[PDB]
């Protein structure tokens, strides 16, 4: 209720002339005998209004801080070539997140959607041009919201630079005599990648000398798939007696053979190979 | 001459005898004490005259004293005169002493002094103002004390004349009023009243009518009122007077106009006036209180004020019937003084008027809720007893203080210790004072509102109806407050009846005090005893009888019933309560009646005869009421006729003409002006 | 002002954070501990208000009561004939009014308006009807506003009875033996009211002998004005002995006097003159 | 054996001279009544051992006694073991009588009993518990007076050792979380304090932490949590536990959820489960307080806790940067709390991190704002002056007591009335009890924030800088309340500096109380002495006044000047004082450096060596702050490593690895669950 007195001395009047007492001493001194004040003095609606914001902010810190957050993808660098790179990121994790959409951004979003972010944590990225830097990030849609972050920049590597050649080793032929030795002697002596026996989307080239048996050779297929370069041996002794990487196709399996005595493969160095 | 009346007034007092030398004057300043030491003085005691004498044989000296009121001090020049003549005039033995010393004791309640002048053996007069809170303290009169001192003696005389219920048996009461000049006297009279207006809440106040005393309710006010109701001629006069002093000290100006406004109530001639003042009075406070936030003691002061000004409206409205203007006000009145009776009842009666009743029984229930010295005097109950207090030594210095008076007729004359000896018969008639005064006496104080304690035992056992005497005695009576309400309730009963009173009363639980619900139970028995018809039985009733059915009559307004009542209750005998009722009813009809007439003049002019004879006798020689009475009659009459009637009457003598002579005169003179 | 406060035990706090005290046993139990008050809790513009109905109350109590208060018009019947009657009110009282209208009303306003109710306080009201009832009354118009009061009902007097004929008497001719007193005396026992010399509102009749030093006889030419019957002596004797009021056609002054032998007057009777 | 460690403990406790046989006892007694009549017992006093001896030559009886903590007292079978092993092992006179008297005294604060286990000479044991307030009663021990006689002396044991404040000197502190089975011990020990979670308001509380004792605010609830930081494998075990009383008890579930609450509060990998048990804590008391209107003393106990609770996730917001969301709640309970400290220091940091610094100065000054029994001890002060205060016969009575004692051996280790041998000689190291423990002596009680009062007068005169010494005097100490102000003026200063901080205040002004200034004047003072560099100046510098300076940079928050000043202070000496202070830095690292490096493991494990020397050396056997350390340095080099570290360094012989293996034994057993 609100309800108007009028004051005669501690002694309040209604305009029904019912008399409530007050205090002396506690009595309001905005007011002068002969006032007329409105008591009511009170409201319950407000502790309504103060519950409901308790427990917007309570509800609020609980999601915030109480469920299970998705994490912000990390991305890293796996190699990086004179026109390409590859790219992955640590696996993702979304406490209870639908993950809608992952996307791939440099100097914004003309980067590519990755097709299956869960089954397969990389992604090859091949036009690019020599020598130059790029920047590249990523960006998660998931139902509990949008985060990205750690952008990288890396600068791709000049003709001379072989450090980002990685070779898959194949078949070789006994009669060549070209062994798996000297390969890998000429790519340390280069500062390529060590050599891989298996196909990977990191792989730059297919190193090979016995098409025989060719068929059923499963990695021959996925190099073929994966469009990678099937050179002869001897054009990594190529990359490195020219101190830079060099064409691939007069290394092709069915290429004139003119050109491979030119690039015989040294003897093994015991040295090199006791030490290691 | 207006000295002759004087003259045989101060030669007629009575004499009490003193049982303790000093005792007198030593009671006297104790309860001076006492009343400073409490709250109010209120107007302190009344005035004292004191002999001392000396018993020659022995060697004890002996006092006698009585009470008296109007004589003037507005210094010493009256009451020595006063003293002189009762010097003068001693008749004494051989054996009692020539030296004689005579005091006069006036008490002054402005500052609180009884002043005293005492008349010495040598014949020279010295005066004294005691300070009873500090005893040994006598001051030296300064003009202003004199002033305060005449203002003091007339305020109380007018007061105590105009109630009963104050005056000691034997109390001598002199025409404060008569003067060489009469116009000038009235007019000396009203302008220190008026003068005093200032200090009137230092003058005390009736509590029974009010709970504080206000601007509008304390004695200077109602002393005023009271003498101007006799001097209808000076009120133009009087307007002007307060007119002058509000431009001389326009600070007390709240007092002077209350004054106009109070004077001119009730004055169908002056309505238009009173109401033009109070308009000028009242705006100017609503602004006036809302400009102070201190609540200093004089906001309290001032709604107060502004609350019975407010009051005297409601009812100026309510009496001119229109019912929303009261209610107006009387809602506004109510917040400012929720303390104030008057606001409630008023509040009430806009209800009633309105036919809501039960918001009136809400008002009701919402409302706020001596002097021992009559040891010397003991009534004479028709005869009935013996009334002797003396001893023979007592009775012996008595005797030798009044030579001139037979020894035997002294003994009938003496009322317990008091000598109700009246020498110069002033007032005499021969029915009154020879027959009935000697029975009953003087009929003052609080017993006086009927006979019961008056008459004979035997007369009141004899009353058939227990209930009848059971509604009037002394603590059954009403009381003003009590009185007011009571007449509320009958207003509601006339409409709805008793029951309908009482259902009411359960439609207010659901929307009670326990002194109201004892008022219905007693309006209840009124109604009843109102009913009875004590005539035509072949039943035998008293004239007690007669006179206590008639005042129930008039309590329960059966206007008529009463009349007829009351006079048969005069019959037999003459009935001083039923006779002042009849009187009081010509003089003030009841508003209902439709201006009718309940008594014609002749019936008047014998009652009030036979009145101012008893009143005489007992030394009331001021009567403003008789004076009120007789005004009307000349009024109605003419004053050559009236004085003819009463001529024609076969009761008047010499005596009592005296009296009326002077009376007439003095009403004669205030036609002229 | 109006504050919101919250409640901590008898401590109470603002949104501001300061802490304002009250009353531990003083406070109200319509609160609990963590209760939402609002204090203000009082109101100074009511005061204003309530000044104003004080205000208006006093000012309506004055002019009603106090000012000059224009009084009721009190009608009063003058006369009554048989086709007419004569009305007349107490002089009019306004105590600061101007008067703008009076007008008298019988079953309604068709009665006139009084063109001078100052100057002139009756009028006659002309065309009636005999032995038949009627009721006046009168309506005052005044700018403090329109009081009326006390219409009165009359019924007009029947053809034998002859109270209401007042005559005003002119010039006597000697000659012709008929005296004044002859003509009271007849008055007197029809019942007529006595015997006018002056012409007023009120007079029915106008009896004459002589005619001559008719000219500026100013009774006679009031009389013409009024258009009342002149008549000679004998038509009141006539009216006497037929028991009735009679034709005055026959008695003009210039009527044929036949008739008039039939209707001479007795002589003085002295018991009535010495009575009276 | 973990008996093994036991066996020299209670082999190798000090001996107080009693002044005056059974003075000791009476005192007891007299303090608790005091405790009692005044409104908080609190924990009571610190369990007593006296022994009792005749002197056969004289006819007098004599005492001795010593303070301890940590015997379990679930049942006399510990403290009788304990008697049983004092008695067996003694050396004495011929001259002292082999009839010997011991009693324990356990002091239970649930029930107010002091409970007395006392061993006769004739060997058998009887118990009583002695209710101090009215003299006379001894009642007899109900199970559940054992229990909580139980929970007093672990509560008691595990806030005496983590506050220095409250140490006596000689206290011996046993290891009670020492036991049989490891895993079992902790498990019974917190199974103890939680089943007793009900009734922790009847446990005392810090005043200087808090007005009044809340259910997260009092000793019970802090021993849980001081317990629980050395067992952290046991807090999933705990929770569950919790999770169960709370099933078998409901009517309880507010401790038990608040225990839940604190129990992982600040444990990061527990973050998720804290907020969500926090979650189901608040809602349902937002309700429950609006749902009584009697405002019953339960609703004080509830509000307090709903206040409390809010403040530890305002704390966590804060700690997370999240200032919009901490604002929220920290208005919320700066209301239901007016009177709450913590309320609103944390409003004031809500303030500081928005910036607002004006309301933040606000809020700081709306905030609102023992035991005598060192008689016996002296300080050897560094060598400086004698302690001793045994009179000749007091000495022949000790020296019977201890018959294997050299007497020249056994004078040295008297400190006045208390001698401080130890037997077993457990943590021996040459360097600590040869040398600096021999000077200094026992570091603890109120004195023990610095070592101004330890060192010589000398070397305190010898101070150049008198406001180095002023600014840590015991007097203008900060304590906890004063301090966390302190380090809101620090925050600011940070951001606007000084000058700044002082522009805030007088803007506050617009829109300050005296304790007030003094802070700022204080804080003024402390950042200037933080500018001094004591090197460099071919100036000497005395171990005293590197450490003085060290305190105010850690103060002022210098995190590294004081890191380098604390070391310096160690160089020419061991100082306990600084060497803790290391210690606390390496363990708890100032949140504001970013994952900084002050402090290497290996200067850890050295000043960690010799703190676990100095501690044994005064018998404190139990060290919870070193196992915290071990635990720490353990989960970073792993167990083995760390071992040999250990090992590797030249002061560590076979006394002190007793002690070491203990602690590494039992930390190594709660690694499997």
């Amino acid at each position: 209720x609100x309800x108007x007195x009028x004051x005669x001395x501690x002694x309040x009047x209604x305009x029904x002339x019912x008399x409530x007492x007050x205090x002396x001493x506690x009595x309001x001194x905005x007011x002068x005998x002969x006032x007329x004040x409105x008591x009511x003095s009170q409201n319950l609606e407000e502790e309504k209004k103060q519950r409901n914001h308790f427990k917007s902010i309570q509800a609020k810190i609980l999601e915030k801080y109480g469920t299970h957050k998705p994490e912000s993808p990390v991305l890293k660098i796996v190699n990086v070539t004179q026109t390409s790179c590859v790219l992955a990121w640590d696996p993702l994790k979304l406490g209870s997140a639908k993950l809608k959409s992952l996307i791939l951004y440099r100097k914004g979003i003309r980067s590519m959607v990755i097709p299956n972010p869960f089954k397969v944590t990389t992604t090859k990225i091949s036009g690019l041009s020599v020598d130059t830097p790029y920047e590249f990030q990523l960006k998660l849609i998931t139902t509990s919201g949008t985060l990205w972050s750690e952008k990288v920049i890396l600068r791709t590597h000049k003709m001379t630079d072989m450090s980002g050649i990685t070779v898959c080793l194949g078949p070789l032929d006994p009669l060549k005599e070209i062994s798996d030795l000297q390969i890998s002697q000429c790519l340390s002596h280069i500062g390529a990648r060590p050599l891989q026996r298996h196909v990977a989307i990191d792989t730059t080239h297919f190193v090979c000398n016995d098409l025989d048996n060719e068929e059923s050779n499963e990695e021959l297929i996925r190099a073929k798939h994966n469009n990678i370069p099937i050179v002869r041996p001897e054009w990594v002794r190529a990359c490195e007696v020219e101190k830079r990487i060099v064409g691939v196709r007069g290394f092709y399996l069915d290429a004139d053979q003119s050109i491979l005595k030119s690039y015989t493969f040294p003897p093994v160095n015991e040295e090199e190979l006791s030490y290691s | 001459g207006y000295q002759f009346l004087n003259r045989d007034i101060f030669k007629s007092c009575p004499r009490i005898m003193e049982r303790q030398f000093g005792e007198c004057l030593h009671n006297r300043t104790h309860l001076i004490k006492d009343l400073i030491s409490s709250g109010n003085v209120g107007l302190g005691p009344i005035e004292i005259v004191h002999m001392s004498y000396l018993n020659k044989h022995e060697k004890e000296e002996f006092g006698e004293y009585f009470y008296v009121t109007g004589i003037e001090v507005s210094g010493p020049a009256m009451p020595v005169e006063f003293l002189e003549v009762l010097k003068s005039s001693k008749r004494i033995s051989k054996n009692i002493s020539n030296n004689i010393i005579l005091t006069y004791c006036c008490f002054n309640f402005f500052s609180n002094l009884d002043i005293r002048i005492r008349y010495d053996a040598d014949d020279t007069f010295q005066t004294t103002a005691i300070d009873c809170n500090k005893e040994t303290t006598d001051l030296t009169m300064t003009e202003k004390m004199w002033e305060e001192t005449f203002a003091s003696s007339v305020i109380r005389a007018i007061i105590t004349n105009t109630n009963p219920e104050l005056k000691p048996p034997g109390l001598v009461e002199c025409p404060f009023y008569v003067g060489k000049d009469t116009i000038s006297s009235c007019k000396k009279i009203i302008e220190l009243l008026c003068r005093f207006l200032p200090r009137s809440l230092n003058c005390g106040w009736d509590s029974t009518k009010s709970m504080q005393a206000t601007i509008v309710n304390n004695y200077l006010m109602y002393s005023l009122k009271s003498f101007i109701a006799i001097t209808p001629s000076l009120v133009d006069f009087t307007i002007d007077y307060l007119k002058g002093l509000t431009k001389k000290d326009p600070i007390h100006d709240i007092y002077y106009k209350t004054a106009m406004i109070t004077i001119l109530d009730h004055i169908e001639t002056k309505e238009l006036d009173m109401i033009t003042i109070l308009n000028e009075t009242l705006d100017p406070l609503l602004s006036l209180l809302n400009d102070l936030p201190p609540r200093d003691a004089d906001s309290a002061r001032l709604m107060n004020c502004m609350s019975d000004l407010l009051n005297i409206q409601t009812n100026f409205l309510l009496n001119r019937g229109d019912y929303e203007l009261a209610l107006g006000v009387s809602n506004t009145s109510t917040e400012l003084a929720l303390d104030s009776f008057e606001s409630w009842y008023n509040l009430a009666r806009c209800h009633i008027k309105k036919e809501e009743y039960e918001k009136a029984l809400f008002a009701i229930n919402s409302m706020p809720r001596r002097f021992l010295t009559s040891n010397y005097y003991k009534k004479p109950l028709n005869g009935t007893r013996e009334h002797y207090d003396l001893t023979a030594m007592e009775f012996t210095n008595l005797s030798g203080t009044l030579r001139n008076w037979k020894e035997d007729e002294l003994k009938r004359q003496i009322f317990g210790r008091i000598a109700m000896i009246n020498e110069k018969k002033i007032g005499y008639t021969k029915e009154i004072w020879d027959d009935i005064a000697i029975k009953l006496g003087p009929i003052c104080g609080p017993q006086s509102v009927n006979l019961i304690n008056y008459v004979s035992p035997q007369e009141v056992k004899n009353i058939k109806n227990i209930n009848l005497i059971a509604r009037n005695t002394i603590g059954k009576q009403l009381g003003w407050f009590s009185g007011k309400i009571y007449g509320l309730l009958m207003e509601i009963v006339n409409k709805i009846g008793w029951n309908g009173l009482l259902n009411i009363r359960t439609e207010a639980f659901m929307m009670c005090e326990g002194w109201l619900d004892d008022l219905f139970l007693d309006l209840y028995q009124d109604l009843k005893l109102s009913k009875i018809s004590l005539s035509n039985k072949d039943e035998k009733h008293s004239g007690l009888e007669w006179e206590l059915l008639g005042l129930i009559m008039l309590r329960t307004w059966h206007w008529e019933d009463a009349v007829a009542c009351l006079r048969t209750s005069i019959v037999a005998r003459f009935d001083p309560v039923s006779c002042q009722q009849l009187l009081k009813i010509y003089l003030q009809p009841p508003k209902n009646i439709q201006e009718v007439t309940l008594l014609d003049t002749d019936t008047i002019i014998s009652l009030l005869i036979k009145k101012i004879s008893y009143d005489c006798r007992y030394y009331n020689y001021c009567q403003i009421f008789n004076l009120q009475l007789l005004e009307k009659l000349c009024n109605e009459l003419g004053t050559h006729i009236l004085r003819n009637k009463i001529l024609l009457q076969p009761s008047i003598g010499d005596e009592i003409m005296v009296m009326i002579d002077a009376m007439l005169a003095w009403i004669a003179d205030l036609d002229h002006t």
